[PDB]
RNA sequence: UUAGCUAGUAGGUGGGGUAACGGCUCACCUAGGCGACGAUCCCUAGCUGGUCUGAGAGGAUGACCAGCCACACUGGAACUG
RNA sequence: GGCGUAAAGCGCACGCAGGCGGUUUGUUAAGUCAGAUGUGAAAUCCCCGGGCUCAACCUGGGAACUGCAUCUGAUACUGGCAAGCUUGAGUCUCGUAGAGGGGGGUAGAAUUCCAGGUGUAGCGGUGAAAUGCGUAGAGAUCUGGAGGAAUACCGGUGGCGAAGGCGGCCCCCUGGACGAAGACUGACGCUCAGGUGCGAAAGCGUGGGGAGCAAACAGGAUUAGAUACCCUGGUAGUCCACGCCGUAAACGAUGUCGACUUGGAGGUUGUGCCCUUGAGGCGUGGCUUCCGGAGCUAACGCGUUAAGUCGACCGCCUGGGG
């Protein structure tokens, strides 16, 4: 409102909160992967979404989504998580990178293989 | 408020001349007189918070009154204070 | 409260021409006249009048044209709550120029367009459109 | 119109 | 959701000291000195030139390059010059 | 950028620091302003060129580095100093209305209770009922006493206060407001973080008080249940004293202060005028409803008692949930 007021208690910015805080605010992280489960999403949709509870490197343990039809993951493994949430499964704020570390890319995927990690099959 | 016969005399003394109910040294003398007088009221009662509030209006105003006098003329400020006995 | 007599002019005037009147009066103040003069000279009001002796009174003869008045708008810039002063080049120009902006200078009041060429500068009283 | 909570 | 902080503390005088002024040191003496324009206390952090973004006012940042600073196993000290 | 309802005006008031401040002259020159001089490394960005084939890169020159200090000027505005003026503010006088407040009396009506007379079996209650209450005689009715509480009618989108909130009549102490011809003072003001004070009901503490009502509690019904609604009771409480508590949809859900901007119809309380020849006839204040122009508004609406057009200071908001 008033200048005098702004002069006194000055206007204060409101910091932002990284939707993904699996620390360092850094590209991706390595994690041991505690369990490999499958769950059900919100009311509108109904699948058997695949997920894994991963013990990151920085100590935070967190649940991550496994994108693509099928995966090699299980018990131990060592995926590397990324970012981007999964608006359908709450709590799932991270996606494990496919075809990274102990994670196998989606078998046979031919479209947009950059994700789901796969290599050009016989050009 | 305060007996007309009372208020008058007051005006004379401090006010340069009769009818000079405008000079600062007057309101103060007047205000004081009233205040001092109101003490005995609230002395008992104490619950008449409403009258108290009006009282406060006087106590306050006088201060700001004394503060004006001082600012533009220290002499009359002191002189007045003493002859009235306060402003500790 | 009385705190600001200048924004009382601009307001009374902006309000007067609002209620399509021809004359608006207010107590007189030296600076007020200075401004009055400005508006006249710049053709924003037919003219001033000051028939005040003991209690200075100021009247302003309002102008008009077609389906509107002369002053499309008038705002107070520098106020007692936040004074604004400007250099020679920092002087503000109203409506790409089509409109004065009263600036007081150490050598008597002026208009943005005036003071500009004048070479100096100073506090800017207001914005008239 | 509205999902996951509304 | 830190409000009070300080005795060499603040000043004086007087010896000593330093390359030099100086509480730097000591002795004596007044009793002060800082603080809500935020001291003190916590947390964080190398500072500037600039860098990124923005129409701009600003917001963010200070890797590479240059100026200033600081440290060189941790803590402390002097010596040489 | 916002806050009547969307998130948002502190429940209200006083006021220290601070912010802001009517008007006229002189002066000051700090703020402010113009010229000058130092300085503001280089590089980078930028403007015009040059060179690697181009470009990136490299480079010449220039502008810029919006800043600071010193000096010589300026004087409107702002600040200080000096001396006034009065439209702000305040003082006195004379009236005016008022559930304003504190304290103390008292009146009448009424409920309940008790004593006593008459007087008979019923009363009370509901949608219907039952519990309850009566033949140690209720209810009813008559006389009188006690006690507490509140005070019909008047009473009115009346009035008073800062708000919370205040209504029988009377005394005592007291606050404020409004008008009018005036007298005086002289800008002594506006605002207010923190501070301080006031602050509905409920509630707490120590006591008193206790009729009616009435959380909890009993019983009676109703219901599938009915730990409610309805009924018969009934404690705390409601009242008082002195503390404490400090909360409400403390709402106009709309901070306070000042100025400006068409009207219409009331209510209310003043006042000046004119055969007052009318119960009134024409004016000029304060408080206060309503309707509604422009304008504002997202709309609803607000609308000279603005959510209009300005200004000073304050407080407050910054997605839902958590």
């Amino acid at each position: 409102a008033t200048v005098n007021q702004l002069v006194r208690k000055p206007r204060a910015r409101k910091v932002a909160k990284s939707n993904v805080p699996a620390l360092e605010a850094c590209p991706q992280k390595r994690g041991v992967c505690t369990r490999v489960y499958t769950t059900t999403p919100k009311k509108p949709n109904s699948a058997l979404r695949k997920v894994c509870r991963v013990r990151l490197t920085n100590g935070f343990e967190v649940t991550s989504y496994i994108g693509g039809e099928g995966h090699n993951l299980q018990e131990h493994s060592v995926i590397l998580i990324r970012g981007g949430r999964v608006k359908d499964l709450p709590g799932v704020r991270y996606h494990t990178v496919r075809g990274a570390l102990d994670c196998s890319g989606v078998k046979d995927r031919k479209q947009a293989r950059s994700k789901y990690g796969v290599k050009r099959p016989k050009a | 408020s305060l007996s007309t016969e009372a208020t008058a005399k007051i005006v004379s003394e401090f006010g340069r001349d009769a009818n000079d109910t405008g000079s600062t040294e007057v309101q103060v003398a007047l205000l004081t007189a009233q205040i001092n007088h109101l003490q005995g009221h609230f002395a008992e009662h104490k619950k008449d918070h409403h009258s108290r509030r009006g009282l406060l209006r006087m106590v306050s105003q006088r201060r700001k009154l004394l503060d004006y006098l001082k600012r533009k003329d220290v002499a009359r400020y002191t002189q007045l204070i003493e002859r009235l006995g306060l402003r500790r | 409260s009385m705190q600001d007599p200048i924004a009382d002019m601009l307001t009374r005037i902006r309000n007067g021409q609002a209620a399509n009147k021809a004359a608006v009066t207010m107590p007189s103040s030296k600076l007020k006249v200075a401004i009055a003069n400005v508006l006249k000279e710049e053709g924003f009001i037919e003219d001033f009048k000051v028939e005040g002796d003991t209690k200075p009174e100021l009247e302003l003869t309002l102008k008009y044209f077609q389906g509107k008045a002369v002053v499309e708008s008038i705002q107070r810039v520098s106020r007692p709550g936040l004074r604004i002063y400007k250099r020679k080049d920092e002087l503000p120009k109203v409506m790409a120029g089509l409109g004065i902006a009263v600036v007081s200078t150490s050598k008597g009041v002026m208009t943005d367009r005036a003071a500009r060429q004048a070479g100096l500068g100073g506090e800017i009283i207001c914005y008239v459109a | 119109k509205a999902s996951s909570x509304a």
